[PDB]
């Protein structure tokens, strides 16, 4: 609802699509564009977008410490697939 | 499936309503012995210092009594006097207990105080309120009030007339009857509604009404109270007058034998419960008692105009938490409270009995009781340490309960004398066990995703620990909740935020 | 900026409350002459057939009177009897007017009926309700009721005590006082809240209370009514008893001279207003009158506990639409109703007078009056054709208004005798002018985007025409709204949809 | 809110990004990739996404005639820039 919620959600979807396209382009450039190497990047992108969305929602709910803790946890959960993908490429 | 999900022993007996903390307040025998706790010290069980062991002595000191603990009647009357506004809270020169917050609390509990008969502490069948006669010609209010029915009246005089005139509404099936009743209940103001069959196990074995005696106030008006306020203020002690006891005969007092029950709940404010110890959470609990009293009357009138008998009830005729479970509204948590999916424990339950045959709902399971076996979060946040620290629920025995608890049901044991001792100490209801609950969340996308994760095997522990770590609803520790400044800052933000928390 | 946005003439006088449709009902002089309309036929003005010209004759036929139109008193009493439930609606064997829907309407109106003194049709200062005494010992209700204050009582006995004890709350500034009052009002149940300075222009020049005489009902209980129901049912005619008139002396009846006003509104259900002619929209209007009565009492108690005088009011002491505009809550539309930004006209307004000095709000402009100059949508949807079809608002003159309208203000003229004639014909309030309003929208992203387009020059006409074309809230035509089946299907969906419309 | 609203908003944003990328790729393939020829396509894509979003919102509000009427109007308002872009390329 609101007028800013829908814009932020569309922006988050666009950012997720951009990150997925960038991951696929990176894999194709390095030549290792296999599906698992892309599913790992998809998981990383999903967890990063989840971190951002949870931070926004916690800001809406006036729960301000959850914004940073959610960032930390979901960012690490996203960095692990990113680290795996980078080490495999 | 099945009538009741939890295990009920074959020795189960209906609970006597006069044995509870708020009803046993006004039994004169409760004024003879100091208040009793199931465990004198819970320091060993919790591993932390017991702060509630000194509550009777502190309450007795507040009452002006030296050398003995406060009694059950004295403790309850001290809370009653602090809540009524005839005294000042111990923290009145503190943010969250000031005159402004007390005024807000008094305004919120106005309808419950003056038109429900103060039904939060129970009541008889029908509710009675004292109102001062007024003269329409001169707008001159008299001094001696009269007794008139409240918002929970059981007046069913016109049902027979409706039936005899042929205007009684006939439903084609029980399913349609339940659908229409639920839709009407939701329109009239309820947040959730469920229908349960009449189960006599959840009806009290004795209905009672407190005895009120007139006492003159300095404004010149006589007010009816169940205790001697002028004597208490003068230092002569606390005196009560007893109860008027009624047998639970439905035909005598209501006119019909029930066959179905309408159970509904009303949500409480999220931003006010967050400041749980302060009187802002008391204001949001008084508003809920006002709202539930207003909605029940509308539902009863709707049922009576349909041509069927109705008996609106609040905290007086049956036990609401087991009945709401039977209606499929939620599950009973570690705190003994109904844990709805949408609101968690942020709600108040009211019921309406009727003779209309409705299709009953079924109990629901969505992971509350398995979460509660591991979280133990409400127990840590109790300033009186009343909630049990045991891992698993059990079939309660007479040895596992005091006189004020109904044994023989599979559940966790709560000490009621500690929760009343801390309300006397604080001067307002405490809601800490509701505020810190992991299910006490607003309904949004992320909280629904987390609720899905409370039943996926690997994600359960992650969701629980993340709820604990993310800091929702403030610190768990009762003492830390105050001197860390969380309650003060939350009250200041509440006053300085134009809008409440809804998303 | 400025005290009042709209242009008020220098000949303006305070309106007499007893001159309105609902209070002039019970003036015995109103029973001597047939009801009067400003325009006998509006067919030429609208270009469509006038359906409201025959309403007095049809009402007279319904009352059993042959050869003359129904009078103002007779029409109003017919509506009162149909609403009270002593008669049957003309469409009772139709979806939307059945016994089930009537039962829902009666249940929703219960608190307003029995604890507000039925304030929808006005009230004296303080509100008086008749309640039957009850015996707590035997739970036996008596037969002769007593008069006690309602939910709108003006009892200010404890304010002086609070001030003399030194516990009166002192605000550092008026801005903080307004902030706290608005936050408290929003918590206690209001949807929007604004503060306006005490403007005597919007206070009635005479306060009055209906004269009630006892009449015995067949259930064996005596009920106080302002008209002779047993004589009316027997066919002996309609008889009223007059008014008790009071001068608007604030010090005599309230105890203080006001200096600020708290104005708040409560939203109505979207899914029920869509079925506007039926009694479901009547149920949602009764629930709103109950809610506004409940909230006003809480606000008054909060103010009195703060140490300041308070006078809760509903539809009785001042004119709410001009005060809500002055408090910055919205703009007055073509229908004469406050058009809030969030809810449009889906709301009911209540007020609370106080002597506390609060920082007043300023009037707001967001494009209602410029939209109304071109839409003319509420006028088309009036089954009684009461609303004006003129393009521009004007400073109303005595020639442009009847006795029941306050002239000399810049606005559109509404005929009140037609809107009461159609309620007598229908047997329930009509809400069609609220249902079809373009601003009658839910609060979502798309409606917030469209609200911006109502003030961008090129997008204004597109938004208006798209609102007309998209079919929001059903057909505009009053007749088509029924035999097209929209009302029937909407009522059926309402009964068969478990949840309401919020997004 | 809900659990379906945010997913649909993310999907709508992703679809808008995909349509914009396709328009840009088409313009580059035909060689006429000027900014105005891309702003016109952006307007068309925006109005199409607005049509879909309004249809979904009207479905949520139980206003079912608005779903098709808004579809028609916003679809024409989107087709006009599409027609202009096609005629200019
Ligand atoms: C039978 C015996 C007496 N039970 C009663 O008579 C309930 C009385 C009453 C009016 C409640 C309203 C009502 N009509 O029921 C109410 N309170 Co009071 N309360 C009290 C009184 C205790 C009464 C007592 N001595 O036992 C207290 C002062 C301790 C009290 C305090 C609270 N109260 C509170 C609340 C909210 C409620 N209280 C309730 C339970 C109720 C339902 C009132 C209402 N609303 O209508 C609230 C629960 C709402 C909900 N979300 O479900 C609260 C949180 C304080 C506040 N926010 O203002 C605090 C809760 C502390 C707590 N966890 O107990 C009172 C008086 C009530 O119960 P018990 O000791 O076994 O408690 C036990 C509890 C578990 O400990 O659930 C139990 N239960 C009963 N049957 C079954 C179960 C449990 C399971 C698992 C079953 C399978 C079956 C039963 O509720
Ligand atoms: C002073 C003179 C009589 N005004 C009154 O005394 C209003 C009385 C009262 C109690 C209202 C409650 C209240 N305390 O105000 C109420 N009704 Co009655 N009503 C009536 C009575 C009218 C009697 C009359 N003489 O006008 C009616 C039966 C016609 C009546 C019917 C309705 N009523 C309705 C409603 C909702 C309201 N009604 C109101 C106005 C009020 C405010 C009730 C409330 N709630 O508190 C509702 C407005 C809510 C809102 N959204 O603003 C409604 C739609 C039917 C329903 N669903 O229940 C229907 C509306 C028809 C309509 N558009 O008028 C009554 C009795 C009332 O004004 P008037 O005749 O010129 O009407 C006029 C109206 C112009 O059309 O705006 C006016 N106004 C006054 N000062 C100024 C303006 C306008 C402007 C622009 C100014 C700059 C200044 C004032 O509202
Ligand atoms: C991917 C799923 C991921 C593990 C979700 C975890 C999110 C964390 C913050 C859970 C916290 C959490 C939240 C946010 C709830 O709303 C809630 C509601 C009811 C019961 C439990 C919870 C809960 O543990
Ligand atoms: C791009 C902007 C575009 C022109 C929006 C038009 C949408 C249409 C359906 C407008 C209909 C419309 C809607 C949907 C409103 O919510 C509303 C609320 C208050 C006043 C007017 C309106 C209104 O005309
Ligand atoms: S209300 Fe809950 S947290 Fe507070 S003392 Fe009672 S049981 Fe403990
Ligand atoms: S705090 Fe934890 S254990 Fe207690 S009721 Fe809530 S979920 Fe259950
Ligand atoms: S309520 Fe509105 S639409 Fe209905 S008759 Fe009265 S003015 Fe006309
Ligand atoms: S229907 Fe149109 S003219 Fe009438 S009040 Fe609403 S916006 Fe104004």
């Amino acid at each position: 609802m609101n007028i800013y919620d829908v814009l932020i959600w569309m922006a988050l979807g666009m950012t997720a699509l951009l990150i997925q396209y960038g991951i696929w382009r990176y894999l194709k450039g390095k030549g290792k564009d296999t599906i698992p190497l892309q599913i790992c990047g998809f998981l990383a992108n999903f967890f990063f977008i989840f971190a951002l969305a949870w931070g926004y929602s916690s800001f809406s709910e006036r729960e301000y410490q959850a914004i940073g803790m959610g960032f930390i946890f979901f960012g690490g959960t996203a960095l692990i697939p990113a680290i795996i993908t980078y080490r495999l490429a | 499936t099945s009538e009741f999900p939890y295990k009920v022993d074959a020795k189960y007996q209906r609970y006597n309503s006069l044995k509870n903390f708020f009803e046993k307040t006004f039994d004169p025998e409760a004024n003879k012995t100091p208040i009793k706790f199931h465990y004198d010290d819970v320091s060993k069980i919790t591993g932390k210092k017991d702060t509630g062991k000194d509550l009777p002595t502190l309450n007795a000191e507040r009452l002006g009594i030296k050398g003995r603990p406060a009694t059950h009647t004295e403790t309850s009357i001290l809370f009653h006097t602090q809540h009524l506004g005839a005294m000042l809270t111990q923290r009145h020169n503190e943010t969250g207990w000031t005159g402004l917050d007390e005024a807000l609390n008094a305004g919120a509990w106005a309808v419950e105080f003056d038109y429900s008969g103060f039904n939060a502490t129970g009541g008889g069948p029908g509710s009675v309120i004292p109102l001062y006669p007024i003269n329409p010609m001169t707008n001159e209010i008299a001094n001696e009030p009269v007794m008139v029915p409240g918002l929970y009246n059981w007046d069913n005089i016109d049902v027979e007339s409706v039936r005899q005139q042929g205007q009684q509404w006939k439903f084609e099936s029980k399913e349609e009857a339940s659908k229409i009743v639920k839709k009407a209940t939701r329109l009239l103001g309820a947040d959730l509604v469920g229908i349960a069959p009449y189960d006599e196990r959840w009806t009290y074995s004795t209905w009672g009404r407190k005895i009120y005696k007139p006492c003159k106030m300095p404004n010149g008006r006589t007010k009816y109270l169940p205790w001697d306020l002028p004597k208490m203020l003068s230092g002569g002690g606390v005196e009560v007058f007893g109860h008027a006891k009624f047998e639970p005969d439905w035909e005598k007092y209501a006119g019909f034998k029930p066959k179905s029950v309408i159970v509904f709940v009303l949500e409480e404010d999220y931003e006010a419960i967050r400041t749980s110890p302060s009187v802002i959470s008391s204001a949001t609990v008084g508003k809920s008692y006002s709202n539930m009293a207003e909605v029940a009357y509308k539902i009863a009138v709707f049922l009576r105009k349909l041509g069927y008998y109705a008996a609106p009830c609040g905290n007086d005729t049956g036990i609401s938490v087991p009945m709401a479970v039977q209606a499929g509204l939620g599950e009973a948590g570690r705190n003994g409270l109904l844990i709805t999916q949408k609101f968690g424990p942020r709600h108040r339950i009211a019921k309406v009995y009727t003779d209309l045959e409705l299709a009953p709902d079924k109990p629901r399971k969505f992971g509350v009781r398995e979460f509660c076996r591991l979280c133990k979060k409400c127990a840590d946040a109790c300033p009186a340490q009343a909630i049990s620290h045991e891992k698993d629920p059990k079939v309660l025995q007479p040895e596992d309960c005091e006189v004020a608890e109904n044994p023989y049901t599979e559940k966790w044991h709560l000490d009621s004398n500690r929760c009343g001792s801390f309300w006397a100490y604080n001067g307002s209801p405490c809601s800490n066990c509701v505020a810190v609950c992991s299910w006490n969340k607003v309904e949004t996308w992320n909280h629904d995703v987390a609720r899905i994760a409370t039943q996926i095997p690997l994600l359960q522990d992650a969701a629980r620990k993340f709820d604990e770590w993310f800091g929702y609803n403030g610190p768990v520790n009762p003492d830390e909740r105050l001197e860390s400044g969380y309650v003060q800052n939350m009250v200041k933000d509440f006053w300085n935020n134009p809008e409440s928390i809804k998303q």
